[PDB]
């Protein structure tokens, strides 16, 4: 847990204009990448600068979802640190939080001018209380039952 | 079965994981987390906790 | 000869695990953190029961 | 003091091992995709589907040719898939092509 | 199991038996199988070694940029300098002032260089460590291995954890280092005849 912090330190954060700036980055490294695979197979003729330069722009969109998700990683930390004692440990919440990240980032539009954390929280939130729900208990039971059970 | 449990839970999201494609943080974390769990099987109380 | 275990022991030799040895021994790969159902009492599929 | 009691869930019958009036048996084999023969004893009246779980960790298929249907196995959810369905094609691609101005621009100079 | 992961009884009893026979230190293996620090599997030598006499001529190149960036960037700060001297000369005043600006430009020229040694220590460093190159090596601070990668990435493989020590016992011959056990044994005395 203390080595995850400190591989965790490393990161940055960044404002809402950058994560659209991201998003955009993300989706043209998409088409890039979708394009490529497109002329790759049963294509006529891949252009050799713009394969390359196209390449680029997938790895740079890459690397891109990459620093956003470890900018975010904190905050799914910080998010994730209300459900101690629950159940399991604090790792599992913190997959599970990882988890919520990659459904949020690609259920994300950079249209929508909101903040990606305050978008996430809700993905993030439902990932971990739902794998509680699956993992609470030796033996499994359904969602509806124990939702009575906590009423 | 609770020490098995859990290393199915670790073993299957780690699968989960590597078929989805993540960067190395993530991956590597959830390793350590299930290499822990598989001693914490073999062994319970050698090393850390 | 530990198969059928007949009563006629000369030796007991203690060696070394791999992975080919453990596949051949187990009858199954279990893949599911699933014990029994909590209303029939009945084992799961593919669980640890 | 405390004194309890419990049992499995499971009865015990009692019978005898007889080892000759069986009930006819049909033997049948499969095969995973790395050459591992599953001799499967079905009853002689018994329908053999193609495909059977094994402990190579697959459902290995039949040895036979007979059904090798591959059909039914898609990936539904991609994530080009939905991006297309919130993303048009005329946006992604000025900013496909925004992007790619951009780095030529970049690289270029 | 999707990854590989290692028993706890060959590497936690002391001794070590995992670290026995692969000589290393418990503590310096905890490192590789807990996932904290990089070790290289293995390394070319007849490609790295005509890639010494070419990437030691490409880092010089290289460096011979670098060097430019920083005289470069020392001449803007001391142009810089002289126009602080010029524009606190010109207005006749207390000097104590005036001389305050000329000891920043002179402080920013001191760390410009500074900084600019450092990554020149940085490209020493990079170099030295490839030439260093040699199996069971420990590399901490992945992110100067990220930059083995892009640089020196070719020539050599590298890998991190259970699998890392598989690939490492995989590619390990015993018998050669039990012939130099039996000859060290034989000949030599102490502690390295001990271990």
């Amino acid at each position: 847990v203390r080595a995850y912090l400190k591989q965790i330190g490393k990161v940055a954060l960044l404002n809402a204009e950058e994560e659209v700036e991201l998003a955009k980055r993300i989706e043209a490294g998409l088409y890039a990448t979708q394009l490529m695979t497109e002329l790759s197979e049963r294509g006529e003729k891949l252009p050799a600068a713009q394969r390359r330069d196209m390449m680029w722009i997938c790895r740079d969109g890459d690397r891109a979802k990459n620093h956003l998700l470890e900018a975010n990683l904190r905050l799914v930390v910080s998010l994730a640190k209300r459900y101690t004692g629950r159940g399991m440990a604090f790792l599992d919440l913190i997959q599970e939080g990882n988890l919520g990240l990659i459904r949020a980032v690609e259920k994300f539009d950079y249209t929508k001018g909101y903040k990606f954390s305050t978008y996430a929280t809700w993905w993030i939130r439902q990932a971990i209380t739902r794998a509680m729900a699956d993992q609470a208990r030796t033996i499994r039971i359904p969602v509806h039952m124990v939702e009575v059970i906590n009423k | 079965n609770d020490l098995y449990r859990r290393v199915i839970n670790r073993n299957n999201r780690l699968k989960r994981l590597i078929d989805l494609g993540a960067p190395e943080i993530i991956v590597n974390n959830e390793k350590r987390m299930l290499q822990e769990s598989v001693d914490a099987l073999f062994d319970n109380g050698r090393r850390g906790r | 000869g530990a198969m059928l275990d007949v009563n006629f022991f000369d030796e007991l030799r203690i060696g070394l695990a791999t992975a080919e040895d453990i596949r051949q021994w187990s009858y199954g790969e279990v893949k599911k953190p699933e014990t029994i159902n909590y209303r029939t009492l009945k084992p799961e599929k593919d669980g640890l029961f | 003091d405390r004194v309890l009691r419990g049992s499995r869930l499971g009865a015990v019958s009692y019978e005898t091992d007889r080892n000759h009036d069986l009930a006819p048996r049909q033997i049948a084999r499969y095969r995973t995709d790395n050459g591992e023969e599953f001799e499967v004893p079905f009853a002689d009246d018994a329908e053999i589907p193609g495909t059977w779980l094994c402990r190579n960790g697959m459902e290995g298929t039949l040895i036979e040719g007979d059904l090798p249907e591959p059909k039914k196995v898609k990936p539904p959810r991609t994530h080009w898939d939905m991006l297309l369905e919130r993303r048009s094609i005329e946006e992604l691609e000025e900013l496909l092509k925004e992007r790619l101005e951009l780095i030529r621009s970049r690289r270029r100079g | 199991l999707a990854a590989p992961v290692t028993h706890i009884w060959y590497f936690k009893g002391v001794p070590s038996r995992l670290g026995y026979l692969l000589d290393l230190a418990p503590k310096d293996l905890e490192k590789i199988i807990y996932f904290a620090a990089y070790v290289i599997t293995s390394v070319d030598e007849e490609m790295r070694h005509n890639e010494l006499s070419t990437l030691e001529a490409e880092m010089a190149v290289e460096r011979k940029a670098v060097e430019d960036q920083r005289d470069g960037e020392l001449e803007a700060r001391a142009q810089k300098l002289e126009a602080d001297l010029a524009e606190l000369e010109a207005e006749g005043a207390k000097a104590d002032a005036r001389r305050k600006v000329r000891d920043g430009g002179e402080r920013e020229m001191r760390q410009i260089r500074d900084r600019a040694q450092r990554e020149l220590d940085r490209l020493e460093d990079i170099w030295s460590t490839f030439t260093k190159l040699a199996p069971k090596q420990l590399i901490v601070d992945e992110n100067l291995y990220r930059e083995l990668v892009d640089r020196y990435g070719e020539y050599f493989t590298g890998a991190m954890g259970a699998e890392s020590i598989q690939k490492l016992i995989e590619n390990f011959d015993i018998d050669a280092e039990a012939e130099s056990l039996r000859d060290v044994i034989r000949n030599g005395k102490g502690q390295k005849k001990l271990r």
